RNA sequence: CAUUGGUGAGCAGCGAAGGAUUUGGUGGAUUACUAGCUAAUAGCAAUCUAUUUCAAAGAAUUCAAACUUGGGGGAAUGCCUUGUUGA
């Protein structure tokens, strides 16, 4: 629960089109769906490279 | 050389020249204060920021500079000055033809010496002045009693005397009585420089062999005499903080610390400023604190520290080294090429001939930077070539950059002189970048581009070969080649279609960039030496070689300006940023401002120094220049920005206004049978219709609370049945005397809406209805005029609003129906704006939709 | 219910509270009663600091008017004035040997003896001739731009 | 009313709305040129109604 | 085509500091958090400064000739005005924060209050060039005890008085011989004096204070010098007064209150002439008219400005402004009027001419989140998170339906037929498009297929079908009329949104949160060409951001496309610092707009300062409300997740900069972008700039005079086309005859019909030869009317113009002749009386 | 055979009296430069004291203020408000 923080704070995290710096953000029910990491970023290319599958024409 | 152009705003990039500085003591803080030229500036001493300059330049160059607590005393040629924050103050004129050299000043006694030996003493007239004004005495110093003055000290307690040091031996005055009171023995060698000291009775004299000879001033002999092997000797100064380090500064660039308790040596910086310029010329402590600052003719001024010792216990003998600081800086040589780094008008770069190249700021003074030139290293893994031993890169001749993409890779392609590559340089790092640009053709490169987008950088070669190289891997794309010599200019359009290239065979070569088609050529006479590209008005000049102008449009294949009068060659030009203008600067020291409409110059400035480069900010204000001489660059303000221009051909005067200030006014009626409307605002007419619902709007929801023991004329007391009738009830009046009511009417227009509603409802025209009458007569008058008709219709409409059921109740009267029966005959031809109307949105609702 | 409170001391022989006002009467407080115990109008307009000595028997006060006063708790009564002070005082302190502190802002000025009932006492910047009776400052010292 | 405001702005606005409504309304026949905030200008001139 | 400026910052009226008249009645100056906003109230026409300070405006002063402008920052940075210029002349950097501005009325010299200390500086000469060093200071004076918070000069030129937080206020002598007939100093204020005047005479001084109190002070006995006379009370009990300002010709003080309420007193005798309110803004600005009639008040926290003259009970203008809350933008077909939506759930018909709005739509309860219009302008539509999407009208100002969903679910984007007839919307929590019928309220369907929400819709204006762009990464073309019911999908490469369609109707601009804008054809589903925008475009690094601005990747994209009316540029904005305008067959930029310039914004900088971050902690962080000296602004109510919320005072941080919806203006070659600032219009009517086309050596404004002078008209008008230099146009243009008119418009060339429509369109709007004009559009349109039809898309700007020429001028003026006519032939046609 | 794994031995090529990493300290920018201090229309800067005191001015919420409370239930002793003895 502290190492999300960290990756907030750094700027990995998105909430549809936007990424949200500020880790006080009460993220609604129905907007639960949609938070995933942030494009063209170091913390999704170790997680698609572990699966072997880094598509790098959309350079993730 | 006047001009009505531009005007000199000041010389950005310079710090010193060489003269000795003077520095005061100001409270806690100190300023440094440097002259350049024909100006002088003031620099703080914590932080080397500019202060102030001179607002108005000396006449001549500044010979000798002294500073007080506040007031700062300029000597030029023939006057002394004294400053205050850069104003003149005063002004005090020395009553002789010769040249002032030296300049001291202790008390109310001002110690002006020329250079024909002779010292002027100047008094306060007030023991309370700021500074002295009235003219003392003239002593002078014969052959007899030394050579010439080599400078003027006060010594610490003594009681109206100055010290004066020749080449050979030191005099006293005493200034009050103007006579001697003390020769020293004569000195074998040249005195070069003079220096109190902070022990009483005490001067340093350094002398031209490398001996400084330390002469007590009271027992009349020398003290100490230190010995410098075979160096000139310019600077002298203590360190007065307690601790006994004297500072020697020689004109060979070295810098000398000694321990007078020890009697030893500390240490020798060396190239602290170079030899040709001078070399140290003035470098003194500041008093109390262990930081020097050093000077001299390099154009640069550097601060440097003694750090306290490493040792905890011993302390004096354990001295650290000197340790460089805050310095400021410009060119030791005058400045080749300048170009504008952002549209903002903020960065300069300048690359002159001392192989360097500087990123000056026109905002604030101290925010330049010397752009460095450390080579990245090779993406290879193999090391690069040169020298072990690092020198700068040769001289740079030719030079572009975009800001489109600025920071993400290099953005200014750099060429050298006598080089065959190119060099890449990123503006936001301030560093060199890691491409070099080939001709691929064993050539010198003499132009070099970029594209808009800033992806692609053009290189053109001394053989012909115009290559196209790529900005991220330093990669060639395309290798055009079209011309025989060398290339001359190259640019590319805004859209990354027409590439425009020219040649010394006067060939000017349009390409397509998407393709690679050669689009067209256009052989001219005369080689084409440089061309600058204006990607707004897709126009381009070439500056030829029969001292013309040419400006060729880009897509049009044509030349479509040609501009003569230049004497000799014109060296460089630049376009305006809205493309009226081309400034050029040519060899016969003239800076002309052709304006291309017109085809002529409309201003021609004799520059006295000869111009190598001329440039355009491009925001709008800035026409920045580098002249044959001189380490800075002089800056104009563009006067267009305030004051209209007039377009006149001036050149050989030197050497209707619609049209001359290309503003044309428009006519208040083109023709007696047109329908024009009045001169004022359109929605005049819509407040004359809805005047009351739009007070009514604009109330306040509800009534404002009110003390209603108030004054009933408070409105007629501002603080500060003919006779009784209006200005307008006379005029309508004396209308329909004279049969003439335009004086009537031109009132009726200028009146306030809310004013005119008063005028209308309140004619005073119920039982006679002649003012009626007579206010219609005037509005047929008016129709007829057809001037005003807007207005004009909604002033019955505002009639018949007001009295409408007042001529309602007397109609079928034969004098009333007449006037308006009259009115209407008038009317009757002003249904063919109806008519215009009804047909002109129908044909555009018809064909828009269609 | 006199607006925000101003200034703060404690006096150390009785552990009463000291509340410098905006209405610039100094009020004496205790946890006993829910009223002001004394009130001692002392300057005019606001207070800016006050401080009691560790006897518990003299107290300085300062205000806006450029007004500093000394008083006596005891008797609730004003010992010496001092008035038309260059800039007014921002802080005052009493030392645990009666050596009073008075802070104009960017100087510190020290009075010894400034406390005692005698009216030679009153501290004072000058003493016209070297007139022994007036209280010159025992030691001023000056800060640089603070 | 001031909760649903103090739950929408701790909820970056976006916001789950009410239900549904069925309300009444009045309208009165004032000019359209005195339906608008205060200015030297407007666009219309015939009635509300 | 590329040479765009600014040139009006329409909407946020008044944002902070010191709003002034002129020396005229004519001239309002407001100080908006940029830059010096400048309307006229009787010539209706609007100016916003193009230059731009660094942070927030705090005083403004004008010369009362009218000449010099002086714009004060809240750190210091004066910046100068030649206002009829209206370049800039010199950047001075006073060092401390400065409080208050005022010109001598001889204009001479002025005086500034900053800091603790008065600064008396002597103005440079206008007509002298632009020095380096302009400024002298003729003196400083410090005596007082903290900050100098007003000041007012005599209306002599040589007595200066400045109140000051401490509880005294002095009187300066500017002169140093008369420095003993003014050296008293008046306190007895109980609390913060912020204003004190001279009085119609020299001899008495009114000083007003913050808790009420209002004192006069008059030399005489109890020598004798400055006893008080009498003391006046307001008697507010919790307001408190926050500025003040007198006229002294008319004696009138206006004083304003934090509670909301301003009052209107006449000073010999202290009664209370009117009292008003606005709401519960504290009333941070009061000025005055040189005539002492029109008064200038002015609220912070809700951003409104109301200019009310106190003699009749009315005002003049009561304009408000909302700062961050401009969600999105709809253009009229008329190039006049842009409508904005709001956070509050206003949706506002602003005036292009005059910066103001003109009605105020409030209906909707939620934020108005995307506004649309349809069917020549009269007819026009919104969205809001309400669960609604309401049509609307601009004739009688009401709803004609509030169409809703089958629960109320929110809405993003809305989008119409160009015939009235169909609206649809788009949603983020049910991902459907509803479709309604214009006439029956009630729902059509709901055309589905989507995996996550359609972010924007737009109809076809010629073939009418719709595109959807999804989170999906696929564009949908949506055929829903006539029996055809198909469903077209084009994916794409990454998460597609903004969308947006040419006039023509058979292309899709489209932005991907690549960053990548692609551009395909609808009929034929190809890609027809993309653009890359990931490079041009600035990413502003926030003081609460813990990464650089080069792998920033919050605004690295585009969320606002839209197409030019030509069918020729893109104009891409988002949530950068930057506005973008390409070029569509072209594949390149032409310029980039950077649109604001304040660190009160967040991502102004993508360099920020080292001598902020301590060892802990960002500088400007820190919350630094407790320093403060009053109470309301010291309250805290800022909730911990108000990203883009219902207030300012809930944020916590500073707000950050984005532009959010843009439209091209589809009659003046302008476009406006909704901002944090409000909404930045960039036009390029000032057309100063030498555009040929086709020139050649001979061709000089001197043949263009020559050529009319032998009457060569057609060779005269067609060779100005050839230089393109306005007045060089308008020189031949008003100077040829009527009956040469026809002639010369019939055989005009096809290459310079779009420059003389763009010409007259422009010209006649504000012209009074509304008879020549027409003559030249009707024999231009019978004339050459088939090229027109030809080519529609190419003279679409041009043609929208000259029919907005007729409408707006031209068709009242018929109005009212028709008016006139038929009420004089019943006056004197019909009944007589009695 | 691939290794898109590490560790080591070399070569081709790059290659001007060395070259790679890695790091401490300091200086200059990171918004557009009108100088220090004070009691300031002036003085100091080597100080304001044996010149800095008197005079003049200066008192309304007539005896005013938590716009700053997590929620539920109370409130004995407290505190607040309104009615009940004596100067």
């Amino acid at each position: 629960i502290q190492d999300a923080v960290k990756f907030i704070e750094q700027g990995h995290v998105r909430v549809g089109p936007n990424l949200i710096n500020d880790p006080a953000y009460l993220v609604t029910r129905n907007m639960e769906d949609y938070v995933t990491w942030v494009d063209n970023s170091k913390i999704k290319k170790t997680l698609l490279r572990y699966r072997n599958q880094i598509d790098d024409f959309d350079f993730s | 050389k006047n001009s009505k152009i531009f005007s000199p705003f000041r010389i950005i990039g310079n710090v010193s020249n060489g003269v000795p500085f003077a520095t005061g003591t100001l409270g806690s803080t100190f300023y440094i204060v440097t002259c350049v030229g024909k100006t002088f500036q003031i620099y703080d001493a914590n932080t080397l920021h500019l202060l102030f300059v001179s607002e108005k330049e000396t006449p001549s160059s500044i010979v000798a500079l002294s500073a007080h607590f506040h007031y700062v005393y300029a000597a030029y040629e023939n006057k002394v000055g004294i400053y205050k924050r850069g104003i003149e103050e005063h002004l005090l004129e020395l009553e002789t033809d010769a040249n002032v050299e030296h300049l001291c000043i202790f008390g109310d006694y001002l110690c002006a010496s020329t250079d024909d030996n002779s010292i002027f003493i100047y008094k306060k007239s007030d023991p309370q002045d700021k500074y002295p004004s009235e003219f003392y005495t003239k002593l002078t110093v014969t052959e007899i009693q030394g050579g010439e003055i080599v400078s003027l000290q006060h010594l610490a307690t003594y009681l109206n005397k100055l010290t004066v040091v020749t080449k050979s031996n030191v005099l006293l005055f005493n200034v009050r009585t103007g006579k001697l009171v003390f020769t020293s023995n004569e000195f074998p060698d040249q005195i070069t420089t003079a220096e109190p000291a902070p022990v009483l009775d005490i001067i340093a004299l350094g002398t031209v062999t490398g001996e400084v000879i330390m002469f007590n001033m009271r027992k009349g002999k020398r003290i100490r005499t230190i010995k410098i092997p075979q160096s000139r000797i310019s600077s002298l100064s203590f360190r007065t903080d307690g601790s006994s380090h004297l500072s020697v500064g020689t004109s060979s660039g070295d810098l000398i610390f000694y321990d007078l308790d020890r009697r030893s040596r500390i240490h020798v910086l060396k190239n602290i400023h170079r030899e040709s310029y001078g070399g140290v010329t003035q470098a003194t402590f500041l008093n109390g604190q262990p930081i020097i600052v050093t000077s001299g003719g390099d154009n640069s001024l550097k601060e440097y520290v003694f750090d306290p010792s490493l040792s905890q216990g011993s302390g004096d003998v354990v001295v650290q080294p000197p340790r460089y600081l805050r310095s400021r800086g410009g060119h030791s040589q005058p400045p080749s090429y300048i170009a504008f780094a952002d549209s903002q008008s903020h960065f300069m770069l300048s690359a002159s001939k001392d192989r360097s190249l500087w990123s000056f700021s026109l905002r604030k003074d101290a925010q330049s930077q010397e752009m460095s030139q450390r080579l990245h290293k090779k993406q290879d893994g193999g090391r690069v070539g040169g020298s072990t031993i690092k020198s700068k890169f040769p001289e740079i001749v030719a030079l572009a950059i975009e800001n489109a993409r600025i920071g993400e890779w290099e953005n200014i392609i750099t060429a050298h002189k006598d080089e065959k590559f190119a060099r890449t340089w990123d503006m936001r790092n301030k560093r060199v970048g890691r491409w070099t640009f080939d001709t691929t053709d064993d050539g010198f490169v003499k132009s070099v581009a970029m594209s808009q987008c800033g992806n692609f950088g053009f290189i053109g070669s001394s053989n012909g070969s115009i290559t196209i190289y790529n900005m991220q891997s330093g990669i060639l794309r395309k290798k055009y080649k079209l011309h025989k010599r060398a290339v001359t200019g190259i640019s590319l359009d805004g859209m990354n279609r027409k590439m425009v290239s020219c040649g010394l065979d006067g060939i000017v070569g349009f390409y397509d960039f998407n393709k690679s088609t050669l689009l067209g050529k256009l052989k001219l006479d005369a080689p084409i030496t440089a061309m600058v590209y204006h990607r707004s008005s897709d126009l381009f000049a070439l500056a030829l070689d029969d001292l013309s102008i040419v400006v060729i449009d880009a897509v049009t294949q044509r030349v479509v300006r040609q501009l003569w009068g230049h004497s000799n060659r014109i060296t460089a030009f630049d376009f305006s940023p809205e493309g009226r203008w081309i400034v050029s600067a040519s060899l016969d020291s003239t800076i002309r401002t052709w304006d291309l409409p017109t085809g002529g110059c409309i201003d021609g400035i004799i520059v006295d120094n000869v111009a190598t480069n001329v440039k355009f900010s491009p925001n709008g204000d800035l026409l920045a220049t580098t002249h044959v001489t001189g380490n800075g660059i002089c800056i104009w303000t563009n006067r267009a920005q305030f004051k209209t221009v007039s377009t006149r051909t001036i050149d050989e005067s030197e050497f209707l206004n619609d049209i001359d200030f290309n503003t044309y006014t428009s006519l208040e009626q083109i023709d007696k049978e047109l329908l024009t409307l009045s001169i004022g605002p359109r929605s005049k007419m819509n407040t004359l219709l809805h005047l009351d619902v739009i007070r009514k709007r604009s109330k306040p929801k509800e009534a404002p609370k009110k003390s209603e023991k108030l004054p009933f004329f408070l409105q007629l007391s501002g603080e500060k049945r003919l006779g009784f009738e209006s200005h307008f009830t006379k005029q309508l009046r004396e209308g329909s005397q004279s049969k003439d009511y335009s004086s009537l009417l031109a009132t009726l227009i200028n009146f306030s809406p809310a004013a005119v509603d008063l005028e209308i409802r309140s004619l005073n025209s119920f039982e006679p209805f002649d003012e009626i009458v007579w206010f219609i007569d005037a509005l047929t008058q008016g129709l007829k005029s057809n001037k005003n008709f807007e207005l004009y219709e909604t002033f019955m409409s505002l009639l018949f609003k007001a009295h409408g059921d007042v001529i309602h109740a007397n109609n079928k009267n034969q004098d009333i129906a007449s006037a308006l029966q009259n009115w209407e005959d008038v009317h009757k031809k002003e249904d063919r704006l109806d008519d215009l109307v009804k047909f002109c949105m129908g044909v555009a609702a018809f064909v828009t939709t269609a | 219910k006199a607006g925000p409170t101003m200034a703060m001391a404690q006096n150390p022989w009785n552990a009463v509270m000291h509340l410098g006002h905006s209405n610039g009467t100094v009020s004496l407080w205790s946890p006993s009663m829910p009223e002001p115990l004394v009130k001692l109008l002392s300057a005019r307009g606001p207070v800016n600091s006050i401080a009691i000595d560790r006897s518990g028997y003299y107290m300085a006060t300062t205000g806006a008017d450029r007004s500093m006063k000394i008083w006596d708790i005891r008797n609730f009564k004003q010992l010496h004035s001092v008035e038309s002070l260059p800039t007014p005082g921002t802080n005052v302190s009493i030392s645990d040997t009666g050596l009073l502190a008075l802070s104009r802002g960017p100087h510190v000025t020290l009075w010894k003896d400034a406390l005692k009932l005698s009216g030679d006492s009153k501290p004072c910047f000058g003493s016209m001739g070297g007139n022994p009776h007036r209280n010159t400052p025992y030691m001023s010292h000056l800060f640089a731009g603070n | 009313a001031n909760l649903v405001y103090k739950l929408d702005v701790l909820s970056s606005v976006h916001f789950v709305p009410k239900p549904a409504s069925t309300s009444l309304e009045i309208r009165v026949e004032t000019p359209t040129i005195s339906m608008e905030d205060a200015q030297p200008l407007y666009m219309s001139n015939a009635s509300s109604l | 085509k590329s040479d765009f400026k600014f040139s009006n910052l329409l909407g946020t009226v008044y944002r902070q500091g010191n709003i002034t008249f002129s020396d005229d009645g004519k001239q309002l100056l407001s100080p908006v958090g940029n830059r010096v906003s400048v309307f006229d109230l009787i010539n209706n026409k609007s100016f916003t400064f193009e230059y731009e300070h660094r942070k927030n405006i705090a005083a403004i002063d004008l010369n009362k000739q009218g000449t010099l402008l002086i714009s004060i920052d809240e750190d210091g940075r004066a910046i100068l005005v030649n206002f009829k210029a209206r370049n800039v002349l010199h950047h001075f950097n006073f060092k401390e924060k400065c409080s208050a501005v005022k010109f001598s009325p001889d204009g001479r010299l002025f005086a500034l209050a900053s800091g603790r200390f008065l600064q008396i500086w002597k103005t440079p000469d206008v007509n002298k060039d632009r020095q380096f060093a302009p400024f002298v200071r003729h003196r400083v004076h410090a005596g007082h005890f903290q900050d100098i918070t007003s000041l007012t000069w005599s209306q002599d030129s040589r007595f200066i008085l400045t109140t000051s937080k401490d509880l005294s206020a002095k009187i300066w002598s500017v002169d140093s011989e008369e420095k003993n007939l003014a050296a008293t100093t008046f306190n007895g204020h109980r609390d913060y004096v912020m204003g004190a005047f001279f009085s119609h005479d020299q001899e008495k001084i009114y000083t007003v204070s913050k808790d009420g109190a209002v004192f006069v002070w008059e030399f005489t006995k109890r020598k004798y010098s400055w006893r008080i006379t009498k003391k006046h009370f307001f008697y507010a009990n919790q307001a408190k007064v926050k500025c003040v300002t007198f006229h002294p010709a008319t004696r009138l003080l206006a004083v304003g209150f934090t509670s909301g309420e301003f009052r209107l007193y006449d000073l010999p005798d202290f009664t209370l002439i009117q009292q008003l309110s606005m709401g519960q803004n504290p009333v941070n600005t009061v000025s005055v008219n040189q005539t002492g009639e029109w008064l200038a008040f002015g609220s912070s926290k809700l951003g409104q400005l109301l200019v009310y003259e106190w003699q009749s009970e009315s005002y003049i203008l009561k304009q408000q402004g909302h700062f961050d809350s401009t969600n999105s933008l709809a253009y009229s077909p008329d190039g006049s009027r842009v409508v904005t939506a709001s956070e509050d759930g206003k949706i506002k018909v602003w005036d292009i001419t005059s910066g103001f709005c003109l009605a105020t739509f409030e209906e909707h309860t939620s934020s108005v989140t995307a506004v649309q219009f349809a069917k020549r302008g009269q007819v026009m539509f919104s969205s809001s998170l309400d669960g609604t999407v309401r049509a609307w009208d601009l004739i009688r100002y009401r709803n004609f339906r509030t169409f809703t969903g089958t629960e109320r679910i929110q809405f993003n984007c809305l989008a119409v037929d160009p015939s009235g007839e169909v609206v649809c919307a788009g949603s983020l929590d049910n991902f459907d498009i509803h479709v309604w019928s214009v006439q029956t309220g009630q729902l059509l369907d709901a055309l589905s297929g989507h995996e996550g929400p359609v972010s924007c819709l737009s109809f076809s204006q010629e073939n009418s079908v719709l595109a959807s762009a999804s989170w999906d990464k696929t564009i949908r073309i949506w055929s829903i009329f006539g029996r055809s019911q198909q469903v077209e999908p084009i994916e794409v490469y990454s998460d597609v949104l903004a969308l947006s369609m040419r006039p023509d109707g058979k292309e899709v601009a489209v932005s991907t949160l690549k960053g990548q804008i692609s551009i395909f054809n609808i009929e034929d589903a190809k890609q027809v060409g993309n653009i890359d925008c990931r490079k041009d475009i600035i990413s502003g690094r926030f003081n609460q951001d813990r990464f650089t601005a080069k792998n920033s990747e919050r605004s690295k994209f585009f969320t606002t496309i839209h197409y030019s009316f030509d069918g020729m540029a893109i104009v891409a904005g988002g949530n950068n610092n930057s506005i973008c305008l390409y070029d569509v067959p072209n594949e390149v930029l032409l310029k980039r707009f950077i649109v604001s310039r304040n660190m009160a914004l967040n991502g102004t900088l993508e360099f920020l300062n080292s001598k902020k971050m301590t060892e802990a902690g960002s500088l400007d962080l820190i919350d630094d409300a407790g320093e403060n000296s009053d109470l309301e602004d010291r309250i805290d109510n800022s909730l911990p997740g108000s990203q883009r919320g219902g207030d300012l005072s809930t944020r916590k941080m500073r707000p950050e900069v984005r532009v959010t919806s843009v439209q091209f203006s589809p009659t003046a070659n302008a476009f406006a972008a909704a901002s944090t600032e409000g909404l930045l219009i960039y036009s390029t009517n000032d057309t100063i700039l030498f555009d040929p086309f086709d020139l050649d050596v001979d061709v000089t404004p001197h043949s263009t005079v020559e050529a009319l002078r032998e009457k060569q008209f057609l060779n005269a008008l067609v060779m100005a086309f050839r230089l393109n230099e306005e007045y060089l146009i308008n020189k031949v243009y008003e100077a040829i005859p009527i009956k040469e008119i026809p002639l010369v418009a019939s055989n005009i060339p096809a290459i310079y019909l779009p420059r003389i429509l763009k010409f007259i369109g422009d010209f006649a709007i504000e012209s009074q030869h509304i008879e020549f004009n027409l003559i030249w559009i009707k024999a231009l349109l019978s004339a050459s009317g088939g090229y027109i039809n030809e080519h529609k898309y190419l003279f679409s700007t041009a043609m929208r113009s000259i029919q907005r020429f007729i409408v707006r001028v031209a068709k009242e003026v018929v109005n009212t002749t028709t008016d006139n006519k038929y009420t004089y032939r019943f006056l004197v046609s019909t009944d007589g009386s009695m």
